[PDB]
RNA sequence: GCUUUACUGCAGGCUGUCGCUGAG
RNA sequence: AUACAGGGUGACAACCCCGUACUCGAGACCAGUACGACGUGCGGUAGUGCCAGAGUAGCGGGGGUUGGAUAUCCCUCGCGA
RNA sequence: GCACGGAGGCGAAGAACCAUGGAUUUCCGAAUGAGAAUCUCUAACAAUUGCUUCGCGCAAUGAGGAACCCCGAGAACUGAAACAUCUCAGUAUCGGGAGGAACAGAAAACGCAAUGUGAUGUCGUUAGUAACCGCGAGUGAACGCGAUACAGCCCAAACC
């Protein structure tokens, strides 16, 4: 969603692995909060979180990185 | 004029007269210290290797092969069985042992099919055989408007499925006319009664 | 001494196990055998034809 | 019994299958867990 | 490929450890070693790692109780997650 | 082995292999066991060489015998490559003939002796 | 299931012969 | 209505909905086949005993198999053009 | 998703959904570096092979699959109103192996004997005929004919 593929294509291979670490870490501490049976969740978006990961990853196979 | 190879024919009619049968008694000794298949640079009846299909080229193998000599090795009935079944001495296979051999050949080799055989004598209780394989992989076989036949994939493991030379004639299908109808298309197909 | 009740006290044996293989709890850790699928004896699968009607 | 780390993966996930079919699925579905094992009447694999 | 730390295992008994004994306990990849749950918890968090101990639970999943040194606080690396 | 009656010293061999590289040069030479057995049974051949490290031995037994009841003269050679290398081939030679010698049809003439005298 | 000089066969043991197998 | 096959729809539906007749499109199989073409060269006369697949053809012992009987097919032992 | 809850979210940046193609595709598993009840130990075509730059460099095999197919091994209950040959039956079951079909196949054939037919399967018939058999119980073709579909070729050798 906030993150679409066009986008992804439009950044620099070193621009995706700094998203893609940078999603990461949201997605690890959406876990964080949610291992804390913390409820300011949004379920819609950890979800998505692994979603953009997966394009990303898909991108940089697509691009040679 | 008469082919060198007519020779080596002429000599193979009577292998106990002869040179040859004096090569055979020499040969005989280090065969018998051999193994069960040992590969061969060079076949020992080259107009029979060639008149069988050999050449002198890359992916043709061929091999010698060691059985022992008589009937069936056959276990004798460990529950109730009619007389006429107890039998243990006088049954014998029905593959003869040549066939034994192309199989014993082709198994050591797995990639490569059996194009023929012949037979190269054999003592008080051996029989040897060598026999022709062939590498339906390489190329300049591939290549071989001859042998390129073998390549296909209808003819993996030709030998076990009794597609060879001497897996026909044991089969009962020599003859197009009678007595051969039991036998032809096929064994199975006849009920099994040849 | 019963072989009925009172011998199925000494049982306390693991034999049969979760294959690898297969999944079913059929290897036999002492003999490292399936008796399901023959994993361990053969690499073909263990199979019969009388596990079925003859005609079937 | 000494249990390996394969085995302990195992009876981990039996112990899991072990849960009730939450309240929420009812409702979902407008309306039974038939895999209940109790460790005493049931008997694992292995 | 899969990553060393899962996420933290949040629980009564974890909170002692921490306030009392300033460690961490997280939920790691069953594969990882406690050297690798010690680096990847130094990059993490920017701390530096004591000791780290594991324990591969009845949840299927591998434990590590990672102490971090003196110069760390745990009760503040966690409050920011 | 079973068809050699008589062994040839090693320098009647060379005497006899340099012969044949002269023949193939100034005369005819058949190279090959068939066409070598032709020679003699089209009566074209004058001396005939054998390999004796020829494996197996079928493929030559008949040389000996055949050249005898042809006349044709005949000698040994130890090394099969050496024989195909002195034929002019890249490859070994289980048997040669040479069909006309030239500018050897003397010192050829005359190994032709000293084999039939080497009975 | 068991037995035997019940019937018929089968292993196995003994023995002759042929092949392996040659020289005087 | 070239559509009255069948189904759905709060009860028995050609005309409420899906569809059905008609027409049309696509994929797969037929098939790397048929047809077409490229290259090659078929065939005939006279002369010539140059060539043409061996443990084979064939015989005997013993077994198995078959409708195969003397006259099936096969295996084994021995002999062998 | 089945799955009709709660919360939240995605979709006109054309989502859901469908087709085709592509990415990802843990561990065991033929399971192949080695060991192991799906894990572990310190680079791996393990094993057997072909080719070979003789170095795993280039390749092959392995195992699956509803039955069908081909090659091997091969019962007994039963029938014969007992039972041995015979029958059940080359059935059941076992070992090996191929393909999308297998197998067979261009006559050392047939032998309505001919001035005749003309590769091979299969279907119908020929026929329960010929043939077998304690000549008992049983067993049991083929040539030909009518159809289906059609297709004919390559070596070995001579001479080079
Ligand atoms: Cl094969
Ligand atoms: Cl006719
Ligand atoms: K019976
Ligand atoms: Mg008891
Ligand atoms: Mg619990
Ligand atoms: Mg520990
Ligand atoms: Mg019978
Ligand atoms: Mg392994
Ligand atoms: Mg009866
Ligand atoms: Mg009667
Ligand atoms: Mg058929
Ligand atoms: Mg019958
Ligand atoms: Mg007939
Ligand atoms: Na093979
Ligand atoms: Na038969
Ligand atoms: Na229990
Ligand atoms: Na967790
Ligand atoms: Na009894
Ligand atoms: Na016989
Ligand atoms: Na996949
Ligand atoms: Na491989
Ligand atoms: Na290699
Ligand atoms: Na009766
Ligand atoms: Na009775
Ligand atoms: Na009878
Ligand atoms: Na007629």
């Amino acid at each position: 969603t906030v993150l679409h593929v066009q986008e992804i294509r439009d950044m620099t291979p070193a621009e995706r692995e700094a998203e893609l670490d940078d999603l990461k870490t949201e997605l690890l501490n959406a876990r964080a909060v949610q291992a804390a049976g913390g409820a300011p969740e949004n379920p819609g978006r950890i979800k998505e979180l692994r979603k953009a990961i997966a394009r990303i990853k898909t991108i940089q196979g697509e691009e040679g990185d | 004029a008469r082919s060198a190879y007519s020779y080596i024919r002429e000599a193979w009619k009577r292998p106990k007269e002869g040179q040859i049968a004096e090569l055979m008694w020499h040969r005989m000794q280090e065969w018998r210290n051999e193994p069960a298949v040992v590969r061969i640079e060079r076949p020992t009846r080259l107009d029979r290797a060639r008149s069988l299909g050999y050449k002198a080229k890359q992916g043709i193998i061929v091999v010698r092969v060691a059985i022992r000599k008589g009937s069936s090795r056959r276990t004798r009935f460990n529950k109730g069985r009619r007389s006429k079944r107890m039998m243990v001495n006088r049954i014998t296979r029905k593959k003869n042992i040549q066939r034994i051999a192309e199989e014993r050949a082709n198994r050591k080799f797995p990639n490569l099919r059996v194009l023929n055989s012949y037979s190269v004598g054999e003592d008080g209780r051996h029989k040897w055989h060598e026999v022709i394989l062939i590498d339906p992989d390489h190329p300049a076989i591939k290549s071989d408007d001859q042998l390129s036949w073998i390549s296909r994939t209808r003819h993996r493991l030709r030998t076990f499925r009794g597609l060879t030379s001497a897996g026909r004639r044991c089969r009962g299908l020599r003859g197009q006319g009678k007595g051969s109808e039991k036998v032809r298309p096929s064994l199975r197909v006849n009920g099994a009664k040849a | 001494t019963g072989a009925g009740t009172p011998s199925q006290g000494k049982k306390n044996t693991t034999t049969h196990t979760k294959c690898r293989r297969c999944g079913e709890k059929s290897y036999h850790t002492k003999k490292k055998v399936c008796s399901s699928c023959g994993f361990g004896k053969s690499a073909k699968r263990r199979d019969y034809e009388w596990q079925s009607k003859a005609g079937e | 019994g000494k249990k390996s780390k394969a085995t302990k993966k195992r009876l981990a996930k039996l112990d899991n299958q072990n849960s009730r079919v939450p309240a929420w699925v009812m409702l979902k579905t407008d309306e039974r867990n038939h895999k209940r094992r109790h460790w005493r009447r049931n008997d694992t694999d292995e | 490929s899969w990553d060393v730390i899962k996420h933290p295992h949040v629980t009564e008994k974890a909170m002692n450890d921490m306030d009392f004994q300033n460690k961490l306990q997280f939920a790691v990849d069953d594969r990882a070693s406690k050297g690798e749950v010690a680096d990847a918890v130094e990059e993490q968090y920017d701390v530096t790692v004591e000791q780290v101990n594991t324990q591969n639970t009845m949840d299927g999943e591998k434990k590590a109780v990672v102490r971090l040194s003196e110069d760390d606080d745990a009760q503040e690396v966690a409050s920011r997650i | 082995p079973v068809y050699v009656d008589f062994d040839v010293p090693a320098d009647l061999e060379d005497d006899a292999l340099e012969a044949l590289e002269v023949a193939r040069d100034t005369g005819a030479v058949k190279k090959g066991t068939n066409e070598t057995t032709k020679s003699i049974e089209r009566g074209s051949a004058e001396l005939v060489f054998v390999a004796e490290d020829v494996q197996p031995e079928e493929i030559v037994m008949h040389i000996p015998e055949l050249a005898d009841e042809k006349g044709v003269p005949f000698i040994f050679v130890e090394q099969q490559d050496d024989l195909g290398h002195a034929a002019g081939l890249e490859v070994g030679s289980a048997a040669a003939a040479v069909t006309d010698a030239g500018a050897a049809a003397t010192v050829l003439e005359e190994i032709a002796d000293k084999v039939e005298e080497l009975r």
